[PDB]
RNA sequence: GGGG
DNA sequence: TATAATGGGAGTCTGATGCAGG
DNA sequence: CCTGCATCAGAGCCCAAAA
């Protein structure tokens, strides 16, 4: 069908390569395919020029490199194995005594690499590495909230990197400095950088009161050495003050490029802002013997010209997106690898003493433990480090470009207050205001803007056009949050005649404060509305018609669409679904123009004007890490001609390239018999007739055999004491055949385990005396299918020890591993949504003959209530289905871009040329009006819908521009007593499925200190009865049903033992005894000597231990 | 949750899959007095398939 | 109600030389019509053999009597130089709409 | 150092495996296998002792180590206790009393009383020919014969009560 | 990080 | 069981209450 | 006598919780 886009914007430049944020950081860290003389001096090879060289002896640093990867991407998923490069360093060891130089390239372990979409493999699993927002380091003065004419200046440096300073000016009039939590005046460590009372008073003096509140006559009587020693006894009481002690201390926490590190960003804030240049990123430095000042100073003199209130000094804003920067992935691994090189470092100086000062190269100097468990740390546990969201290609894309406020280094969840959870006006084209989670994160995990990108000091800069004059240039400028704030920026649907700004008045920004402007004052203007909002914001049509915290829901839940295998792109797009999938890597391209050689189920393979046959494999039914297949499929046939960048073969959830996270149903929006209540959604049963929103799913199962001190687990076919029906689908081995149904409770993979010394006891041995069957020396530990679960075998994976290419963890024989799938047709409570944030639980699924449907025949699809829009406020549902109806009988597809879309006159057309087809045909095919469509009119010009006066085809095209139709109910045959609201709209099945969901348990596992019963669906867990819901029981005063579930139904074991035997002999369930739980609270008080005594009415002891625990 | 008008005040919707694990003694003692199982132990056993 | 292609275990599987993976040729199958000219018959199986650079379409099933394939330009299956196909599908008369997992054919 | 104590030659050894494999990864620019490391150690190693002493050299982890983000998840939650019989376990080792006991008696309390003696219900009372020689009755080859009509009746008594089956699993 |  | 070796390395915000201090 | 000032103990529920 035709597609016909809307909107009078054009976008002078595209979307840039939007995982960039991810490749781009990695790569630059690595520079792996930089050749080592000209890498520049940043990531992995900045980490290394600040370690070396190692003092004593002296080892120093050559230069590194990075090895192939040993197995493919493929390949590590597969064995569990983490996808990663060989590291080697080469180093030159020194002899600063002798002269004596050995030099070797050693290896230090390897290093993670990041695939080609953005993300990592780590032990078998992709992984996605989340960047953190922080405050960047400079120098900042914020108000001192105590005395509201007084200020303090904070020197805050990169993370770990040193300490926070403080400057308040106290009230004894003396200019104090505070660093890790300690108070002293600032005047002592100003003599020891060598200042005299002269310079301080020469330079500052001008404010007439406060440079003489700073001098101190005690503190100058002593040249700059005897002031470093008095200082340091004030940091660090009890240690004697030995001069290269002193020196070493002082030097290490202020002037020296390894213990302290302002940023790059740090350094050009400070440069900027107090106006000196920075020899390098230290506060001070060492030279000729003595300590000379570079930031002190310049700090201590825009601390005081602020207090008396000279122009060009103002207060930081520290949630200004100027002062705040990002930390991405390179940043991140690097500041863990700078951490696990100084860790070998120690070894290295530790090494340089002990065993012969001469018998050492650098091979045997260096042990890479400390850096191999920094990285593996970092990846395997770093809680910036997530398993990937990959439930469909938008999942995974929309990850990548998250960014945290919260993890090592930033905000706790109790650590967190308002003013970083707002939306700042510096987020305005940078952070989407959006896309954020509800609930306790709101506005602390955020997402990257569309249009925008994080420069190389770590800030994020948005798009603007130049405007020269009236004329706005093609010139692009991408800019920071401070360089924004100095210009006047146009918004970017201000009318345009050509090239040249047509309005005489037009709607602009001045540091996001809104203004009405002249076009002789315009300086720039935004790139697109496209530029505001983030990626998954962007996918919602109307957006600019729906209440923001509905449009929130909305985004969000695109990114838990499950795929479908008649999955297709809405019938109303935004422009950017395109997009989405080609920059996500799901789908698959063609490299260079060519022609399609063959075209299979499994394979592509392409000629091209090379004459190379380029062969592309498909990924077929892969399982995702939440379990939705991620299968590509081919959309070329034999012979086809293809130029350079088209369509090969379609992704998961996508469409002939567009993004397809959903169906497009036909809906009738009106309340039916209470099935629609509170958001629940009736759907027909011809939606499963003909597979729509059905999704397969995969789930792995796994096990070990292993070795025991009693002997080894076996994976066999022989399993005690079961017949041949449980064994039927099990090869010769063991292992379930693949192309089997398996339901629950049957046996996936055998396997036997040697009984422990329970050899039996004598109750069995008599019992299997009288059989005449010899007690098995192994039990049935067979690996079975859970509740609920089960499907088909689609694969076996089996993996021994003493196979090639396999070993496992110690102890371990073989690992069995089953993958089982399903295909999930929907069904009652599994979850729908839109775009709008409407979303709800399919409560009924109705035969085709009960549904409302059309004049004509045609029945809807899917029932929604009309009382979810009114306070959600979320109307794009609403325009979308209008548009959506002209679309269904036009056959066609729109394009309505966000907040330049189609507007509401442009619907009415495109709806009145639809009724021509649903009307026309009739009229033609010998069909009049019908009476019932004449009694709903007569209703509808009652409620002004339709102008009296009218032939009945006048009037129900007056309610079709309205985008409602007469509607007859399957179930009377009598007209709904009003016209209703019908179209196509674009709905997904979101990944909440009853299937996963439903779980019970009569009795189970227990907690070994508690007895308790073990929480969770998957270790067939009781639920949780907690301190409200005994509340809730105590309120009722139901005093029998409460102490059940503090007794028999939980930790009390004579009664629970005995409860069950009762309802199993069809007695009543006996009064409760002590639970278990108490006894261990008591036993804990003794731990910690304690006397807990239970007594009688007597105030005689009682023994709640019947005797067990006195001697 | 999914709501059900047909229902009178006192009632609930429960799944028979969900209903079967929560009364499971009962359901093993009810199983014997009439006959699908010959005893208790069983009468389990059938039910774990 | 039910397909048993040659070297295929169950629906997830794919075929070589064949564009359309299995979920998508028994989803075309799904659309076949196929009228049963004595009204004593409740069951058949049609069998189709097809290879090389062709599109099969639903006449290619070998004709069986008593039964008129209704729709015979229905694409099934693409097939490219060396691709092959043996099946055989089992039609079945019945009333209303009953899935997969109820019949288990 | 360790939670579970290792005799101080046994850690010598462990030690020298680790640098041995240190030298060994250093040279080879990835990790050694078992069977790499068995040479490396010389003669008396192959790589099955290479990896039981790894398993011997495995150090504890705490029940305490939480799981996720949230402060609000321990390790030892998930881990059922094995020790304590469950309700079904408890209430089938009654049953099985009850049904033997009520089966020993009726064949005869006698033949029951022989039989009995020669297991014991909560004992343990299993030898073979000498101390069967005292109170049981009879002198003390008889014994034997009457355990095997007892077991023999109760061959026969089974097929009619096949309620015993289903108690073998 | 995700559901109400 | 024996050259001599002699002092360490490292990280929010609220309200209530019991304490050395103009 | 009274007031700064520190040290301490608080900060919602249930479910997935992908180790
Ligand atoms: N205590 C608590 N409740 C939650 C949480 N998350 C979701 N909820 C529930 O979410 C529900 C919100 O319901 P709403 O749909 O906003 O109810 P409403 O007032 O009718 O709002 P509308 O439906 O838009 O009219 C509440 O009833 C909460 O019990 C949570 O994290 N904590």
């Amino acid at each position: 069908m035709e597609i016909k886009r809307f909107g009078r914007i054009r976008e002078v430049i595209p979307l840039p390569p939007l995982t960039e944020i991810q490749v781009e950081s990695y790569r630059r860290a690595l520079q792996a395919d930089v050749p080592p003389e000209k890498r520049e001096n940043v990531g992995i090879q900045a980490a290394f020029r600040e370690t070396f060289p190692i003092e004593e002896l002296v080892l120093d640093f050559l230069e590194y490199r990075l090895g192939e990867p040993p197995f493919p991407q493929d390949e590590c998923r597969e064995k569990d194995l983490t996808y990663q490069a060989p590291l080697y360093a080469r180093l030159q060891l020194i002899h600063k005594d002798t002269g004596l130089i050995k030099e070797d390239e050693v290896f230090l372990g390897h290093i993670p690499l990041m695939t080609e979409d953005g993300s990592f493999i780590i032990n078998g699993a992709d992984r996605v590495i989340v960047s953190q927002i922080h405050r960047s380091p400079g120098v900042y003065f914020t108000p001192d909230p105590a005395r509201p004419g007084r200020y303090i200046a904070s020197i805050i440096p990169l993370p770990k990197r040193g300490p926070w300073i403080d400057l308040e000016v106290e009230p004894n009039g003396v200019v104090s400095m505070k660093v890790n939590k300690r108070k002293f005046p600032l005047v002592l460590l100003l003599r020891v950088l060598g200042y005299d009372q002269e310079t301080l008073a020469r330079e500052l003096g001008a404010y007439g009161e406060l440079v003489q509140g700073l001098m101190d006559e005690s503190v100058f009587a002593m040249r700059p050495e005897e002031a470093l020693i008095r200082l340091f006894t004030l940091l660090r009481p009890g240690d004697p003050p030995k001069r290269d002690k002193a020196v070493a201390y002082v030097y290490g926490l202020i002037a020296d490029p390894r213990r302290y590190d302002l940023g790059e960003a740090g350094r050009y804030k400070a440069e900027e802002k107090l106006g000196i240049r920075l020899s390098g990123r230290t506060l001070a430095r060492f030279e000729d013997g003595e300590f000379k000042d570079e930031v002190f100073l310049p700090t201590l003199r825009y601390l005081f010209a602020l207090t008396a209130g000279v122009p060009g000094h103002e207060v930081d804003d520290i949630d200004h997106l100027g002062n705040r920067r990002i930390r991405t992935v390179g940043e991140l691994m690097t500041d863990q690898f700078r951490v696990g090189l100084a860790r070998l470092a120690r070894g290295v100086r530790e090494r340089m003493l002990m065993g012969s000062e001469d018998s050492l190269t650098p091979a045997k100097l260096v042990n890479s433990r400390p850096l191999e468990a920094a990285i593996r740390e970092f990846f395997s546990r770093s809680q910036l480090s997530q398993f990937k969201d990959e439930t469909n290609p938008l999942s995974s894309l929309r990850h990548k470009r998250r960014i945290s406020a919260l993890g090592p280094g930033g905000l706790t969840r109790e650590r967190a207050g308002f003013d970083v959870r707002d939306v700042h006006r510096t987020h305005y084209g940078r952070i989407c205001p959006v896309e954020t989670p509800e609930g306790a994160n709101i506005g602390l995990i955020t997402s990257l803007a569309a249009y925008a990108r994080v420069d190389e000091l770590g800030f994020i800069r948005t798009p603007y056009r130049r405007v020269v004059g009236g004329v706005v240039t093609d010139e692009v400028v991408y800019m920071t949050a401070t360089e924004e704030d100095r210009y006047t920026i146009a918004q970017a649907n201000t009318p345009l005649e050509g090239n040249r700004i047509a309005a005489e008045r037009v709607v602009a920004r001045r540091k996001g404060e809104p203004v009405i402007v002249s076009p002789e004052e315009v300086e720039f203007m935004d790139v697109s509305p496209k530029q505001v909002f983030s990626v998954n914001t962007n996918l919602i049509p109307f957006l600019e018609h729906d209440d923001a915290n509905r449009a929130l829901m909305g985004s969000n839940m695109q990114t838990q669409a499950v795929p479908l295998i008649r999955a297709q792109a809405p019938v109303v797009m935004t422009g950017l679904e395109e997009r989405v999938v080609r920059d996500s890597l799901a789908a698959l391209y063609a490299e260079e123009d060519g022609e399609v050689a063959k075209v299979d189920g499994n394979r592509i393979v392409v000629r091209y004007e090379d004459g190379r046959l380029v062969e592309y494999p498909l990924r077929r039914f892969y399982r995702s890490n939440q379990g939705t297949a991620l299968d590509q499929r081919p959309r070329v046939v034999v012979g086809q001609r293809v130029r350079k960048g088209d369509l090969l073969a379609d992704g998961p959830a996508s469409e002939n390239g567009f993004l397809a996270l959903g169906q497009n149903v036909l809906v009738a929006i009106m309340p039916f018999d209470g099935y629609n209540f509170e958001d629940a959604i009736v759907i027909s049963e011809e939606l499963l007739k003909r597979d729509f929103y059905t999704s397969i799913h995969i789930e792995r199962y796994e096990i070990e055999a292993r070795d025991t001190k009693l002997g080894p687990e076996r994976i066999t076919r022989d399993i005690p004491h079961l017949s041949e029906a449980a064994l039927r689908d099990l090869d010769e081995e063991g292992v379930v055949r693949i192309g089997a149904e398996v339901k629950p409770g049957d046996i996936l993979v055998g396997r036997t385990s040697f009984k422990g010394e329970s050899e039996p006891t004598p109750e069995e041995r008599l019992l299997r005396s009288i059989f005449g069957e010899k007690a098995r020396d192994v039990k049935d530990t067979s690996l079975r299918v859970p509740p609920g679960e089960g499907g088909i075998v689609v694969r076996t994976v089996r993996l021994r020890r003493g196979d090639p290419g396999v070993e496992l963890k110690p102890g371990v024989r073989e690992v069995v591993r089953v993958y089982v799938a399903q295909k999930r047709k929907l069904q009652v409570g599994d979850k729908l949504a839109n775009r709008h944030g409407n979303k709800g639980v399919v409560a009924k699924i109705l035969p085709v003959e009960d549904m409302p449907h059309l004049p004509d025949g045609t029945p809807v699809d899917v029932i929604l209530n009309p009382l979810g829009v009114p306070s959600r406020m979320n109307l794009g549902q609403i325009l979308e289905t209008h548009l959506g109806l002209a679309g269904y009988f036009l056959g066609q597809r729109y394009i309505s871009p966000i907040f330049d879309g189609a507007k509401e006159p442009e619907i009415k057309e495109l709806l009145a040329q639809a009724f021509e087809v649903y009307f026309g045909k009739r009229k033609g095919e010998g069909f009049g009006v019908d009476k019932r469509e004449v009694e709903v009119l007569r209703r509808a010009e009652k409620l002004g819908l339709v102008t009296p006066g009218k032939t009945p085809e006048e009037q129900l095209k007056e309610l079709f521009l309205q985008g409602k139709v007469v509607l007859y109910d399957g179930r009377t045959g009598e007209p709904i007593e009003g016209p209703i609201v019908v179209g196509q709209m674009f709905i997904m099945k979101l990944y909440h499925m009853v299937e996963d969901k439903m779980h019970a348990r009569s009795t189970g596992p227990y907690s070994l200190i508690t007895q308790q019963p073990l929480g969770g669906k998957a270790q067939f867990g009781g639920q949780r009865f907690g301190e409200m819901e005994v509340w809730a029981l105590e309120a009722y005063g139901a005093a029998h049903t409460l102490q059940e579930m503090l007794t028999l139904k939980s930790d009390d074991i004579e009664g629970r033992n005995a409860a069950y035997e009762a309802i199993i002999k069809g007695e009543d369930v006996p009064e409760p005894s002590v639970p278990e739980s108490f006894r261990v609270l008591v036993k804990e008080l003794q731990a910690l000597a304690l006397d807990v005594q239970t007594l009688d009415e007597k105030d005689n002891p009682v023994d709640i231990f019947e005797g067990l625990a006195s001697k | 949750i999914v709501v059900g008008p047909q229902l009178k005040l006192h009632q609930c919707g429960l799944p028979k899959r969900m209903a079967l694990e929560l009364f499971k003694p009962f359901l093993l003692k009810k199983m014997e007095e009439k006959g699908i199982a010959p005893n208790v132990k069983a009468a389990r056993r059938m039910l774990e398939r | 109600t039910s397909v048993y292609i040659e070297d295929v275990l169950h629906e997830f599987s794919t075929i070589p030389g064949v564009k359309e993976d299995v979920v998508e040729i028994i989803l075309n199958l799904k659309e076949l019509v196929v009228r049963f000219l004595n009204p004593s018959l409740q069951t058949v199986t049609l069998l189709l053999k097809a290879e090389g650079p062709k599109e099969v379409k639903a006449r290619d099933f070998l004709p069986v009597a008593d039964v008129e394939i209704m729709n015979p330009d229905l694409h099934i299956a693409t097939l490219e130089e060396g691709g092959r196909l043996n099946m055989e599908v089992r039609v079945d008369r019945g009333v209303g709409y009953v899935p997969a997992e109820k019949h288990g054919i | 150092a360790r939670t579970i104590r290792i005799p101080v030659h046994m850690v010598e050894t462990i030690n020298k495996l680790s640098r041995t494999a240190r030298q060994l990864q250093q040279e080879l620019g990835r990790e050694p296998t078992y069977e790499e490391i068995a040479e490396a150690m010389g003669p008396g190693w192959d790589a099955k002792r290479v990896e039981e002493t790894l398993k011997i050299a495995q150090e504890p982890v705490s029940l305490e180590t939480p799981i996720g983000d949230e402060k609000d998840s321990f390790y030892g939650d998930f881990i059922p206790d094995e020790h304590l019989p469950s309700p079904v376990d408890a209430a089938t080792q009654s049953l099985l009393s009850e049904e033997l006991e009520k089966a020993l008696s009726k064949l005869s309390e006698r033949e029951a009383m022989v039989l009995k003696l020669r297991k014991g219900l909560i004992d343990g009372r299993e030898h073979t020919l000498e101390e069967v020689g005292a109170f049981f009755g009879v002198t003390r080859e008889r014994i034997r014969q009457i355990e095997n009509k007892a077991l023999r009746k109760l061959k026969y008594h089974e097929s009619r009560t096949r309620k015993l089956r289903d108690f073998l699993d």
